[PDB]
């Protein structure tokens, strides 16, 4: 379970998904507007934010696959 | 000062640009030209075509950039000075631009489609273009040396930015690519098959030449033309034929087209198109105000 600040943050990327519709845990986000610029622009902004540098297993496509697993990944460091 | 760029293709279905096509009436007309240039209904075997790049989506994403073009100019009052074309794109602005007539743009997009998937039928096979991101040159050339010590043919195929780059090779390597890629922070973002921007393709280079490009009449453009090749200011038919044809052989360099732009005194520019890329880029972004002219944006009121 994640904070606004990760939602905030991450909203900013998912443009089919409107502000008073929920971000499921499950949910898939390429459906959703994430693309490969996104991703990238995504990466970056959680590096300054909190400070990480993503590596190896982290820069895998499935890290990204919803924001369940981007948030577990996150967290790890 | 504006320029009109038109973009690369990239991954989309018919429900994302269906609706643009049949309400707009730049795109309508367009279609009404490409339908009795190709002896069928394009938006028809679009409709119903099983793949993200086929024949049939290429000519219909030819249709969409420039019709979006024409769109953007009288929309919003564009006065442009200077066009150009990335990768695909190079089709869109000989079209835009006049440097063919909207007909042979069609012809030669069908005509280079089925030109390709003959081609990489046989030749080449496994080879594939990778791109990735986050990949500084310093740390492309360990790589590429990695890669020379084991003795595997490559061939970087685009720049796109200080750290964002596309790599041709054969498919053998990929896993060990990606892999090693995310060792050092680089994200691999995807790898295209057919490959594309290779010496190693001379001979597709001369087929497009022979049965598709040779038979067409290019005229000088309305506004001059920057190659996606290495920003050289381009202003004759004959230029943009080339451009066309080094495309196969010689690899995109998008620092250097933003430069030349940069150059020509250009401030603003209009990408005309779906786009996942050009348009989006940092190269593109720290220069210049961007306009995305997307069939969502044709959509609204
Ligand atoms: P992420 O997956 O959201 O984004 C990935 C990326 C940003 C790379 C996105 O832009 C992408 O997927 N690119 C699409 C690559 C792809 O799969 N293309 C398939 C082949 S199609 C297109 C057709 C075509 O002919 N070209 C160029 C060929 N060419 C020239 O460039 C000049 C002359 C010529 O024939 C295409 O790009």
């Amino acid at each position: 379970m994640w904070d606004a600040q990760f939602e905030n943050l991450l909203r900013r990327y998912l443009p089919f998904l409107s502000a008073d519709q929920p971000l499921e845990q499950d949910i898939n986000l390429r459906d959703i507007g994430l693309d490969s610029l996104g991703t990238v622009e995504l990466l970056s902004e959680l590096e300054n934010t909190y400070d990480v540098h993503f590596q190896d297993e982290a820069l895998t496509k499935e890290t990204f696959e919803t924001p369940g697993v981007l948030w577990k990944t996150l967290s790890q460091m | 000062a504006t320029a009109m760029l038109f973009p690369g293709m990239g991954p989309a279905a018919f429900s994302d640009v269906g609706r643009f096509m049949v309400t707009n009436r730049y795109t309508r007309e367009l279609l009404a030209e490409a339908d009795d240039t190709l002896g069928y209904s394009l938006v028809d075997r679009f409709r119903q075509a099983e793949g993200d790049y086929s024949e049939y989506a290429q000519i219909a994403f030819l249709v969409n950039c420039v019709a979006l073009a024409r769109w953007a100019e009288q929309t919003m009052d564009l006065t442009p000075r200077i066009c150009a074309g990335a990768s695909f794109g190079e089709k869109s602005v000989a079209a835009y631009s006049g440097a063919l007539t909207f007909a042979d743009a069609v012809r030669m997009t069908a005509g280079l489609a089925r030109c390709m998937d003959e081609y990489f039928r046989t030749e080449h096979l496994g080879v594939v273009t990778h791109s990735f991101v986050r990949a500084p040159r310093e740390r492309l050339d360990e790589i590429l040396a990695e890669l020379d010590e084991r003795g595997e043919w490559h061939e970087i195929s685009c720049h796109i930015d200080h750290d964002f780059f596309m790599l041709t090779l054969h498919e053998r390597n990929s896993v060990w690519l990606e892999g090693r890629l995310r060792s050092v922070g680089a994200m691999p973002l995807y790898a295209m098959r057919p490959p594309m921007h290779a010496a190693a393709f001379g001979g597709l280079r001369d087929k497009a030449e022979e049965e598709v490009i040779a038979p067409l009449t290019f005229h000088d453009p309305t506004l001059p033309v920057v190659a996606d090749q290495d920003g050289k200011v381009l202003t004759t038919g004959d230029e943009v034929r080339t451009m066309l044809l080094e495309c196969f052989v010689r690899p995109l360099r998008w620092p250097d087209v933003i430069s030349s732009l940069q150059d020509q005194g250009v401030t603003r520019v209009c990408v005309a198109g779906p786009d996942s890329l050009f348009g989006r880029v940092g190269t593109t972004t720290r220069a210049f105000e961007v306009i995305a002219a997307t069939p969502r944006l044709a959509l609204q009121p």
